[PDB]
RNA sequence: AUAGGGCAAGUCCUACUCUCCUUUACAAAGAGAACAUUAUAUGUAAUUGUAUGUUUGAUUGGGGCAAUACUAUAUUUAUUUAUA
RNA sequence: AUUUUACCAAUUAAGAAGAAUAUUAUAAUAAUGGGUGUCUUAUAUUUUAAAUAAAUAUUUAAAUUCCGUGUAGUAAAUUUAUUAUUUGUAUUAUUUAUAUAAUAGGUGUAUUAUAUUUAAAUUUUAAAUUUGUUGUUUUAUAUUUAGAUACAUAUUUAUAGAUUAAUAUAUUUAAAUAAUAUUUUAAAAUUUAUUGAACUGUAAUGUUACAGUUGUAUGUACCAAAUAAAUAUAGUAAGAUUAUUUUAGUUGA
């Protein structure tokens, strides 16, 4: 049949839906570091507020936008604690607001206290400084600033290069194709497409970051800064990409089998994680404690017994007969011999 | 059971004594704690460098194409490789050279390895078309043998009528219905299958497999594998020097014997395949990667006697390398004759794979220098080769005197005249008016 | 051909002599008695439950002086969306509750009106330009939501709209 | 209704399994009949007489 | 046996046929038919184009050229075999002929 | 099963019968064109398999095929040009599928070839020659290191000789033969002789 | 040139059944494919091992290779327990 | 698909359209007779 | 079966390695005789001469130019049986194209290009195919 | 007493076939007589037997096709054919 | 003084060599019929014949022909050879037994409809057969076990047309050369070879003689007999056919 979709239809369930946690930084990192290297309120109100705040911005309504986003702040800054991320989050938007509407130095009054914020807390999330190192680029271009603008947007590069997992976004979305067991028809399954630019902000943040750095630098006249810009810019798409990847398994029809779904969908890991955990460079902890068979040389080092003695080298031939056992009397001795100190 | 049938979770309790053992069982401090075994990567065989430790001279990071040497270091007195390499598809473009060792465990000098046969990277489709063929080869067909309906020893007659008795209508009940019966199709070692494998396809695999035991750092280089004495205490001395883990438990050894850098043989040295024949996990093996071209005479049903599985039938040996003694076993030891043996097998091979716009530059580059035509000096041998070549060039006098010279044919082929006999609707040589064309006998 | 062979056998224990002492007798039992309570409750019992229901509050609305019927209809009537189950269980917990809310059918009080239709205000067909300002329609939206954010609960925002759409001027920065 | 109208002139449009069961039944009563009728022709005693 | 689908509600419980906006059988053949002929009659509403030797089926192609093998040969305008397998005459004038 | 498709392999069975038939395992009134049939491959009848001009040329320019010597099956068989599949007797046929112009001479020995083919050798400049053999003459080129000697080659048989052996346009090999005239004059002449038109030891001595 | 077949290891040998291929090796007539299996509701044996296929590497008394198990020879000594502990087989108590 | 589409909307349309056609002794469809509108005994008011 | 059988214990028979069916057994002279295949490769279609194949009495057809030599494609149905006959040979080898209506030189001479015909040189390139060798000088049967 | 315990069966009329009988035809035995060649056979074998198998699907028919195209002329015509 | 209502319950850990010079295939070297508790006597203990057979054959062509029942020396004494109780329990794999038994003294009801304890409601075989889809037909006491075969996949050495009836012609694009298989139970069967006259039926005077193209209704308790061998167009008889939680087109042409 066909499916006009004329009466409500329940969404399907898809392993794209999986709620991704969002990046943070390490505990032990500090943002202050790098740069210079609950009461009731009514949330769900103030979060249709914030909606349409973005809603202005998008169609270009700044100032209904900054009004919008005041009423956020207030609340928001009312209800959660200090140094929060919600309320660093709010402080950015209103700082986008206060610059498209034109009040400069406001913005960048409010993104230097976001910033503060950011510092004094702890773990904070990898893409809100990545977008508050973004916003404030853009209040510095704003002012005229262009070399500390390309600074930011520099930092922020680094920052995401040095505490973001390129392949994170995907590692439930790279089996997806599998899943697909018809070919003629429903295919667009085996050919499922999740853009990164939407899985991961973060790497929407940065790319944008970058791109007005190489306007940045364009303008200005320089072509080192641009290069190398661009260059990283083309890696950090070409790490996404990579993670991305996969082969094709599978490709025509395939009747049942339904069951292989558990296997299409696991905790495949990465590319990235792959190549950092190798089983050799990230070598696995092998106590043998907890285990019989041990190296010639530790050979005292196993699961400790009560009384134990060594019988032979359990030679299986060893019950057939009397001239069997004979052809391996030497046997043990030698393994002794060969196993000695 | 299956993950999604209830009975995957229908046991709820009891499998758990709830009361920890006093010995070993312990807590999860925390992420600061190291739990043994822990790895975020599915590790089927959990090992790290102490448990199978790897002979090379890097541990193989992503960082490195190879663990092994990329230049070679003024360090040691660095070896060529024995025919001159070209990248073919497959190859991983990269230079691979590795340490050679010496019966003491101390390296001797440095060699370099031809990337079409340590080089050319792993492919698990290859791989386990090799790992297949082997374990279907490697079967007992003998005993596949099973009693049939005509075989069951039954009187041939109808055990009681249709209706008469009161009972199923059976008769001559040597069926399968009935335990002391038969199957009407049962399995035969004749009906069984042996698969053709192609010479093709088992060096591309041997060869994916020897680059996959040296990327993973497996692979060593030995000059020598022989023994003082061809005793069983001496082999296992020589393995205890050299570090290798020849136990049941321990990780295995596979040994391409071969011969030394100087001397290559095709045959194992005496003393130390003599010496070898120990119980513990230790393989050894030829020094090729090729196989005789398989065929089957009996590719249809011709000799009603045959009593071997259908397909080939000239399998390859079992002390052939393969997949699956390579993966078995951990360490794989190469010596220098055996890779001079690879190198001089494979040449050919693989100047015929290359296309022809490199095809055609091989000889101005010099991979081309043929000995026969007097090009260069003879290469370098094995003994039973050279011991042939030389029998070859002490009896080539003989053939001097007669037409029937091989090496020197038809030497009248141009100054004699060909006519052609109507009559006898024939054609024939003359060399000065005398018949020298042979009147074929029939 | 796939029966619930060991998923039966494990409750063979409920049944009764031979079904319980022969494989085979007790998973046929067990079978028929699944695909049968199956079929009861894909196609009988809600009905059944649900006429129970409907008995008790027919029983309650019947010592109240009304009667099922018009305590549906009167319930639709008023907007009470009170399910037959949830009428069924105040009635049996809360007699006053049930009560009252037959009081309120039986009452001559008007029905709640229908619900509005969005209106667009004047101030969207206000030309804006005329000829660093807000437009008064969006004005009056961010009115409406935060007189909305003061109703839903006694937030410690303040009850001050003025103050409240006035709260980016706190952010300001003056230059 | 016939058990295969194709197969009518092989199985007389009637089961096989009904119509074992009616051989059955027949063929137990016609050798009692055939019994009795060998006992009856050689003295009362089929192998005997 | 008969195709059992999974149900999204009891509306297809009650429905018999899987696609109840398709043609029955016998409609369908109908309108299977009529689109047929209709497209024949498009494709002929332009005469029959006489294609020439190369274009002939196989079974036509060989045994033509095989009967003007000679004429090919020997090159001379007004050279033609009757041959009996070539298109048949249409009977009508045509903007091909 | 043929009427449902894949079924499980629990149950289901009743509902297929024409599966278990299939498991337990007009031309009356077509004309009969000859007694052969059609394209019937009689003992005798030339049915070369084709080789591309085309083909060669491609081989030539690879580097497969030496233009300096006189190419012939055993060149082409040993070049691996082709394989052995496609060797039956009468051998091969040249064809000039797609290809306009021969840019050099070459000098080719076929059992035949179209005279497309043949033209653009000689307009090149080659020369080809069809050489008709019989399966003793195709064995002995393919093998010649089975024959020390040269054997006397049997001269092809009748259809052989009237179609390409002497057949001027296909520069049969044997039309000089059929042309002359003493061999009809007397037995003496019968047979006019022909000839050409005018160590290999590995082991060499080290010089410093 | 055609791939080995994979059902042709020696990794199964599943009972007869419907489906197969001429050369797939299935169990012998009147043989269960699992040994231990005598009932549907046999338990898989704790500590006893059935080698098979190929000759064991290691064999204890405790496992079976081509034996029956009986007492006197699979357990020697009732209070003794044997194990494989560095290649060797090695009995404590 | 178009053509077989086309066809099915136009079967459709011919099969649903003309519910009842008029007697033959009237006016016979087959020899293209069509019977005109006889507003003659008709009102103007909204009955 | 059961080990303790006398069945078993008894050695009634045993069988061999069955033997094979001719190659092209499929390929049917009747075929081979009213028809031919023809085309390209995945569009190749059987025909066979059209007309009115019977005998009439002796005055009956005159006119020849009613009966015309000419090829028409036989019925879809039955070339997709004969071309059915055709596979039957190698059923689990998708990948293998149906056997021909007439054997060709590749598969007249695959045979004796494989390893084993290799070294057989009395049927290697067409032997059979090739007109007989001349015959000695003297030759007698007796 | 009911169910269970094999049963589309009984009579009657029509139709067709089987069994059976017979001979002058058909196939076909075996056997034998006679014949050719010089007490045992070979080669033919129209008699006989008829043991035996058959002996109501006729489209292996009927129709239509009839050298003398093309351009042209003449005669005749059962009232528009016929012939060169 | 007297006395404890009726009914209703359940299977599991196994005591001991009561399981191995074991079961099947596997050895290409022996061999005048193996017969112990045997133990003279040889007119009386003779099996040979130019044939498809205990000797067993590497391909698709052509070809007789009313369904083409089909392929040659590969090396010439050349190693494809009919093997064999131990100088490895011979080796390698494979298969394997139902001897054996305290189990509980009462969760539901007690005027009748059926497991889940709040009382009710629901409930009253399955498989095949039946295509006029059944109320037709057949099978199933239960426990455990035995029980049925269409290769879901082709990585560099590498190279692949057509076409005429035939001669002939060949302007003109591909490709992973691979074969061996094909449910299962069951036909009134027929064929080959052999025995039976102690039953029965004759002739002879209990015994002898005559036997399955057949002796005199019968020929040893199923006369289209009995015994031994066999897998016939098993097809246009029938029955059975091992893998739940599924993921796409038409329901009488
Ligand atoms: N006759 C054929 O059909 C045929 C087929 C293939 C190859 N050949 C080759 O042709 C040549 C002669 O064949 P033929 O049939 O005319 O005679 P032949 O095969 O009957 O040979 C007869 C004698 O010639 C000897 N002989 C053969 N080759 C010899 C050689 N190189 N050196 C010394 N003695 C040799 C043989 O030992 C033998 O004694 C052989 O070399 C053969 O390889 C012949």
């Amino acid at each position: 049949v066909t499916r006009l979709y004329t009466s409500y239809y329940t969404g399907v369930l898809y392993p794209n839906q999986l709620v991704q946690p969002k990046q943070r930084l390490p505990a032990d990192v500090s943002v202050s570091a790098i740069l210079q290297k609950r009461p009731y309120v009514p949330l769900g109100e103030v979060a249709k507020l914030e909606l349409q705040g973005d809603y202005y911005m998008e169609g270009g309504m700044f100032q209904e936008a900054l009004e919008h986003y005041g009423v956020v702040a207030k609340a928001y800054n009312y209800a959660y604690p200090e140094n929060h991320a919600q309320r660093i989050g709010i402080r950015i938007k209103l700082s986008a607001a206060f610059r498209q509407t034109g009040r400069l130095e406001s913005s960048l009054a409010n993104i230097e206290e976001v910033l503060r914020m950011l510092d004094a807390s702890t773990r904070p999330s990898l893409e809100l400084i990545c977008e508050a190192l973004l916003e404030l680029g853009i209040t510095r271009e704003a002012l005229g600033m262009k070399r500390e603008a390309t600074e930011a947007y520099e930092e922020a590069l680094e920052v995401v290069n040095s505490f973001h997992n390129w392949g994170e976004s995907h590692r439930m979305l790279r089996l997806l194709p599998r899943l697909g067991r018809r070919f003629n028809y429903n295919f667009e399954e085996k050919f499922v497409y999740f853009s990164p630019f939407d899985y991961d902000r973060t790497f929407a943040l940065v790319d944008q970051c970058l791109e007005r750095a190489e306007t940045i630098f364009n303008e200005i006249g320089d072509v080192e800064g641009a290069i190398r810009v661009l260059q990283q810019r083309k890696e950090m798409i070409d790490k996404k990409f990579f993670n991305m990847r996969d082969f094709a398994g599978r490709i025509h029809t395939m009747r049942g089998h339904w069951k292989r779904r558990a296997q299409h969908l696991t905790n495949a890991p990465t590319p990235d994680e792959l190549l950092r955990y190798s089983p050799t460079i990230h070598q696995v902890h092998r106590d043998f404690k907890y285990e019989l068979t041990a190296p010639i040389g530790r050979e005292k080092e196993v699961m400790p017994g009560v009384n134990r003695l060594v019988l032979d080298m359990g030679n299986p031939y060893r019950r057939r007969g009397r001239l069997s056992n004979k052809m391996l009397k030497d046997a043990d001795h030698k393994f002794a011999n060969y196993v000695r100190q | 059971s299956s993950i999604f049938s209830p009975r995957y979770d229908w046991r709820t309790s009891g499998v758990h004594d709830i009361a920890p053992r006093d010995e070993g069982d312990f807590l999860y401090q925390g992420p600061q704690h190291v739990l043994p075994g822990a790895h975020p990567l599915p590790l089927h065989h959990p090992h790290n460098t102490i448990t199978r430790p790897v002979i090379s001279p890097y541990i193989p990071s992503p960082q490195r194409s190879h663990p092994y040497f990329t230049a070679p270091l003024p360090e040691l007195p660095h070896f060529s490789t024995t025919k001159p390499i070209v990248y073919t598809y497959g190859t991983m473009k990269e230079r691979i050279i590795a340490p050679v060792f010496n019966l003491k465990n101390e390296v001797i000098y440095t060699r370099e390895l031809d990337p079409f046969i340590f080089g050319m990277y792993p492919e698990v489709e290859e791989l386990s078309k090799n790992l297949t063929y082997w374990m279907v080869r490697c079967q007992n067909f003998a005993s596949k043998w099973d009693y049939e309906t005509r075989e069951i020893w039954r009187k041939a007659k109808k055990n009681w009528p249709n209706t008469g008795m009161g009972m199923p209508r059976v008769g001559n009940r040597k069926n399968h219905l009935y335990t002391w019966g038969g199957r009407t199709k049962p399995s035969k070692p004749w009906n069984m299958l042996m698969p053709t494998m192609d010479v093709k396809t088992w060096s591309k695999s041997n060869r994916m497999m020897l680059t996959l035991k040296m990327l993973q750092g497996r692979l060593q280089v030995v000059d020598r594998l022989t023994l003082e004495e061809p005793t069983q205490e001496c082999y296992l001395e020589l393995c205890r020097n050299m570090s290798w883990d020849v136990r049941h438990t321990g990780g295995g050894v596979l040994f391409m014997d071969g011969g030394s850098r100087i001397t290559p043989s095709s045959e194992f040295d005496r003393a130390f395949f003599f010496g070898s024949f120990f119980n513990g996990r230790n393989k050894i093996v030829r020094p090729t990667v090729l196989c005789d071209e398989q065929y089957d005479y009996n590719k249809t049903a011709a000799k009603q006697r045959m009593k071997g599985p259908k397909g080939a039938k000239n399998p390859i040996p079992i002390n052939r390398f393969n997949a699956y003694d390579a993966m078995k076993h951990d360490r794989l030891v190469i010596t220098e004759g055996a890779l001079m043996q690879l190198e001089d097998e494979l040449y050919e091979h693989k100047l015929q794979i290359l296309p022809p716009h490199i095809r055609n530059q091989l000889p101005e580059y010099g991979y081309l220098d043929s000995e026969a035509l007097g090009d260069c000096v003879p290469s370098l041998k094995t003994i039973q080769m050279e011991a042939a070549a030389r029998t070859e060039e002490a009896e080539s006098d003989m053939y001097k005197s007669f037409i029937d010279n091989p090496y020197n044919p038809w030497k009248d082929n141009m100054d004699a005249s060909y006519a052609v006999d109507g009559a006898d609707g024939t054609v024939q040589k003359f060399v000065d008016g005398k018949k020298v064309s042979w009147s074929m006998l029939s | 051909h796939y029966r619930a062979k060991l998923e039966l056998d494990r409750i063979r224990s409920m049944l009764r002599g031979r079904a319980r002492l022969e494989r085979k007798v007790g998973l046929k039992r067990l079978f028929f008695l699944m695909r049968t309570q199956t079929r009861y409750r894909v196609e009988q019992q809600a009905h059944w439950e649900r006429a129970i229901v409907r008995k008790n509050v027919d029983s309650a609305a019947r010592e109240h002086g009304t009667g099922w019927q018009h305590l549906r209809n009167e319930l639709g009537r008023q907007n009470v969306m009170l399910l037959p189950r949830s009428q069924q269980l105040l009635a049996q917990y809360e007699p006053l509750a049930f009560r009252a809310v037959v009081e309120l059918c039986a009452s001559r009080i008007p029905p709640p009106p229908p619900p509005v239709v969005a209106s667009v205000p004047e101030e969207s067909y206000t030309l804006w330009p005329p000829a660093s300002l807000s437009h008064p329609a969006a004005r009056v939206e961010l009115r409406c939501g935060v007189e909305r954010v003061l109703r839903r609960g006694p937030s410690g925002l303040g009850n001050n709209v003025n103050e409240l759409i006035d709260a980016w001027k706190e952010f300001d920065v003056s230059p | 209704p016939l058990f295969h109208p194709q197969t009518t002139g092989v199985h007389g449009g009637v089961p096989p399994r009904q119509q074992q069961r009616v051989m059955d039944a027949i063929t137990w009563k016609a050798v009692c009949f055939r019994r009795g009728l060998l006992a009856r022709r050689k003295g009362g005693r089929a192998k005997f007489g | 046996l008969v195709k059992r689908h999974k149900i999204t509600n009891n509306q297809m419980l009650l429905m018999r046929r899987r696609e109840p906006y398709k043609p029955t059988m016998k409609d369908r053949q109908e309108i299977a038919d009529r689109a047929k002929l209709e497209e024949f009659e498009r494709k002929n509403a332009d005469g029959l184009m006489f294609v020439p030797e190369k274009a002939l089926p196989p079974w036509q192609k060989s045994l033509a050229h095989n009967a003007k093998a000679l004429g090919s040969r020997i090159n001379f305008r007004g050279f033609r075999v009757r041959v009996a397998d070539g298109q048949d005459e249409p009977g009508f004038p045509t903007p091909f002929r | 099963m043929i009427k449902m498709g894949w079924m499980k392999i629990g149950g289901s069975w009743k509902y297929s019968r024409g599966y278990n038939d299939r498991r337990r395992v007009r031309f009356m009134l077509a004309p009969r064109v000859s007694a052969g049939g059609p394209r019937n491959r009689y003992e005798g009848k030339l049915v070369f398999s084709p080789l591309r001009l085309s083909k060669l040329l491609w081989a030539i320019d690879t580097g497969r095929i030496n233009p300096n010597e006189v190419i012939t099956l055993y060149h082409l068989r040993q070049a691996n040009v082709v394989g052995e599949r496609e060797i039956v007797w009468p051998g091969f046929v040249l064809i000039s599928n797609g290809v306009r112009r021969v840019p050099y001479p070459i000098h080719i020995e076929l059992q035949n070839a179209s005279a497309e083919s043949i033209r653009l050798i000689e307009e090149a400049g080659g020369s080809f020659t069809c050489v008709y053999m019989t399966h003793e003459g195709l064995y002995q080129e393919l093998h010649p290191e089975e024959y020390p000697i040269f054997m006397d080659q049997e001269l092809p048989e009748r259809r052989g000789l009237e179609s390409l052996a002497t057949n001027p346009s296909k520069r049969g090999w044997l039309t000089r033969w059929y042309e002359d005239s003493s061999k009809y004059a007397h037995p003496a002449a019968g047979r006019r002789y022909s000839h050409y038109l005018k160590t290999l030891l590995p082991w060499h001595s080290y010089n410093t | 040139p055609r791939p080995a077949p994979r059902f042709a290891m020696g990794h199964m040998l599943p009972h007869r059944s419907n489906v197969g291929s001429q050369f797939l090796h299935t169990q012998r007539h009147g043989s269960r494919s699992t040994w231990y299996k005598k009932h549907y509701f046999s338990l898989r044996p704790f500590a006893i091992q059935r080698h098979h296929g190929t000759t064991p590497r290691i064999l204890l008394d405790r496992s079976l290779w081509k034996s029956l198990w009986i007492t006197k020879l699979q357990l020697p000594d009732i209070n003794r327990w044997e194990r494989v502990v560095n290649s060797r087989r090695v009995t404590e108590d | 698909a178009a053509a077989a589409a086309a066809a099915a909307a136009a079967a459709a349309a011919a099969a649903a359209a003309a519910a009842a056609a008029a007697a033959a002794a009237a006016a016979a469809a087959a020899a293209a007779a069509a019977a005109a509108a006889a507003a003659a005994a008709a009102a103007a008011a909204a009955a | 079966p059961k080990m303790g059988c006398e069945e078993i214990t008894r050695k009634a028979r045993r069988v061999q390695l069955q033997p094979t069916e001719y190659l092209a057994q499929h390929r049917m002279q009747v075929w081979q005789l009213r028809f031919k295949e023809m085309g390209p490769p995945f569009s190749r279609v059987w025909v066979a001469l059209g007309g009115k194949m019977r005998r009439r009495r002796v005055g009956r057809q005159v006119d020849v130019k009613d009966m015309r030599y000419y090829w028409r494609p036989i019925e879809p149905q039955y070339q997709r049986l004969y071309m059915s006959r055709l596979r039957i040979r190698d059923h689990s080898n998708k990948l293998r194209q149906p056997m021909r209506l007439r054997a060709t030189n590749a598969d007249i001479g695959s045979g004796s290009s494989s390893i084993e015909w290799e070294r057989a040189s009395n049927r290697k390139y067409g032997a059979m195919l090739a007109p007989p060798k001349r015959q000695d000088f003297e030759f007698r049967v007796v």
